């Protein structure tokens, strides 16, 4: 999995 | 808890040296102050601590993935679309956030400042580079560095094997003026730690855990498509409700500034959202305490999404709470959680 900002 | 921060403001943390040197232990004494009702806090460490030497070093660092921000909205109800750019270096984002086009506006009070800001999200779209994997601490450093904390977020590393980029890993940003960060709670309703390195401050709005599902319902009704496909729709991190917003429809919150060497801390289930003032650099990861358990088995996940970041939570109920692990694996674990009360390592500070 990864951390994101989205968008 | 009710007694401490009943009216639950947003606290500020000067430790000394000694008081500095043990994270955990501090995060449990700010507990056992009321710190977490607001769901956001700010310490700021002793002036001899420094966690590196210089910032002077650092402009053949590469970003690889920077967005630019398109936002689009009226009436303080926005949606942030974040479009990837070409890798570009820290000398080539500078020149870009210091130049005419997107600088920071001539300003007297920070309340000039936040008009300027939900007056202006919509044009000019700046551009964010954000979730870059490193730190700029030096190696030697032992107090609150954020690359190895040691709370018990580690049992997912250490047992599973498991590696969660941003999560259980470092990242930093690097902003410019009216560079945003959406309404959300953290993955898996972990804690956070926010530390800025240098440059130009960071603004932060936060909305108490124990009036978070009240924005829920609030965010729903002003989107249901997105609602409808999506349960954990703001987990998106798209959503940006203005200030005046909040105040006509009676959700309650609070505002504050963060400056260059201050750390910033968000509590398991507290929304938070911001904007960086100019040219900035900051570093984040997620923690946790023995209270997060209960947070992080009754979270509301993405349902829409296949990359979304998930726990197994068998490691932490079977070392914690083992007279339960029957209970909770066949459904039957009914816990109602309190959000006024402190972690347990709060103990010796009553
Ligand atoms: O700085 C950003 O844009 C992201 N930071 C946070 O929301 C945090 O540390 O929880
Ligand atoms: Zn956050
Ligand atoms: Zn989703």
């Amino acid at each position: 999995a990864r951390r994101s900002t989205g968008g | 808890s009710e007694t401490l921060n009943p009216s639950a403001r947003i606290m500020t943390f000067y430790p000394t040296m000694e008081e500095f040197r043990n994270f955990s232990r501090y995060i449990a004494y700010i507990e056992s102050q009321g710190a977490h009702r607001a769901g956001l806090a700010k310490v700021v460490p002793p002036k001899e601590w420094k966690p590196r030497a210089s910032y002077d070093d650092i402009d053949d660092l590469v970003i690889p993935a920077p967005i630019q921000q398109l936002v689009t909205g009226q009436s303080g109800l926005f949606t942030q679309y974040n479009i990837q750019k070409k890798a570009m270096t820290v000398r080539e984002f500078r020149k870009i956030a210091n130049s005419d086009k997107y600088c920071t506006p001539r300003y007297s009070e920070f309340e000039e400042l936040e008009r300027k800001y939900w007056k202006n999200l919509t044009f000019n779209p700046p551009i964010y580079g954000a979730d870059v994997n490193g730190t700029l601490y030096e190696k030697h450093v032992d107090e609150w560095n954020i690359g190895r904390l040691r709370t018990i977020l580690d049992l997912v590393e250490k047992e599973s094997g498991i590696t969660i980029e941003g999560v259980n890993t470092p990242y930093l940003y690097f902003g410019m003026w009216k560079t945003s960060f959406a309404w959300h709670t953290e993955d898996m309703d972990l804690y956070s730690i926010n530390y800025l390195h240098f440059g130009e401050p960071k603004s932060w709005y936060s909305v108490p855990p124990e009036h978070g599902k009240r924005l829920e319902r609030l965010a729903k009704g002003f989107f249901p498509g997105s609602a409808q496909s999506c349960e954990a729709f703001l987990r998106h991190k798209m959503t940006l409700i203005s200030p005046l917003m909040l105040k006509k429809y009676g959700i309650p919150f609070d505002k504050v500034t963060q400056e260059a060497g201050e750390f910033m801390i968000t509590f398991p289930y507290g929304y938070h959202a911001g904007f960086n003032h100019g040219f900035n650099c900051a570093e984040s990861t997620n923690f946790a305490t023995r209270r997060w358990i209960e947070y992080g088995k009754q979270a509301v996940l993405c349902s829409c999404r296949k990359d979304m970041v998930k726990i197994s939570m068998d490691v932490f109920v079977r070392k914690f709470q083992p007279e339960r692990y029957k209970l909770w694996k066949a459904g039957k674990d009914n816990t109602v959680i309190d959000h006024t009360l402190p972690t347990p390592e709060a103990a010796e500070f009553l």
